[PDB]
């Protein structure tokens, strides 16, 4: 019971449900074999995969990551592929250095193109502030805004 | 006070945010209750 | 609405055993091979299982 309440707190999002189970492997010795049955999230189809946006990035990585998350088989597919996708595309940009462009959302559902539109950000305001803090005992300081 | 405990991980397990914000584009997570029943009289659909 | 009424009814066009196996259902069939960009002219609605 932990270890099934535990893989499924561990592990949400992919797996639907985990089942134990336990079955003799001779009645005699009272020796059992404990087996693992995982079922994930799955989507009724799934054909290709693309990437929109993405300006900044060039296309050798966007055939590099099309190429990397090809799906075996175009029924059942685990709902998995989109996260690996987004993850790599994740880790290309904060390894180039820009850490608030992320993957905006998924679409192409309906037609079976699971495509990721990455969401570029620019800086667009800069504010100050100015603040003094004060000396006091009360181990909580305190600030004046000017 | 396990009541309370109870019912925070009874939250945590039927209302995850995290599942319901994203449920209807690849997911279903839908609110009821135990389950009453295994099979029902074939003339239950009128009610509807 | 009218009531529906739950009376079995006999054979027709199939012996009782069977179904109507081969009757045409408008649901896409997916190729195993991989199409970039092309519209399956029907949407598969609901995605997830």
């Amino acid at each position: 019971l932990d270890d099934r309440r535990k893989l499924e707190i561990q592990y949400e999002d992919y797996i639907a449900e985990v089942e134990i189970r336990t079955e003799y492997v001779d009645g005699k010795s009272n020796h059992q074999r404990v087996v693992y049955k995982f079922t994930p999230h799955q989507f009724r189809g799934i054909n290709a995969i693309d990437i929109k946006g993405a300006a900044l990035m060039p296309a050798s990585e966007v055939e590099r990551i099309c190429n990397e998350c090809l799906p075996k088989q175009p029924y059942m597919v685990d709902i998995a592929v989109m996260d690996k996708v987004r993850n790599r595309i994740e880790q290309w940009y904060q390894s180039r250095g820009l850490p608030f462009c992320y993957v905006g959302f998924f679409d192409g559902m309906d037609d079976g193109i699971l495509r990721a539109n990455v969401t570029e950000a620019k800086i667009d305001n800069v504010s100050v502030r100015f603040v003094r803090p004060k000396l006091t005992g009360d181990s909580e300081l305190e600030y004046s805004v000017y | 006070n396990q009541i309370k405990t109870k019912k925070l991980v009874a939250r945590r397990i039927k209302k995850r945010y995290k599942l319901l914000k994203q449920m209807p584009n690849q997911l279903m997570y839908s609110p009821t209750g135990p389950l009453l029943t295994e099979v029902l009289p074939s003339h239950y659909i009128s009610v509807f | 609405k009218p009531l529906q009424r739950y009376i079995p009814q006999n054979g027709g066009f199939t012996w009782p055993g069977d179904y109507l196996r081969l009757e045409i259902v408008e649901m896409p069939k997916l190729k195993s091979i991989n199409i970039k960009k092309t519209s399956l002219k029907q949407k598969i609605n609901v995605q997830p299982v």
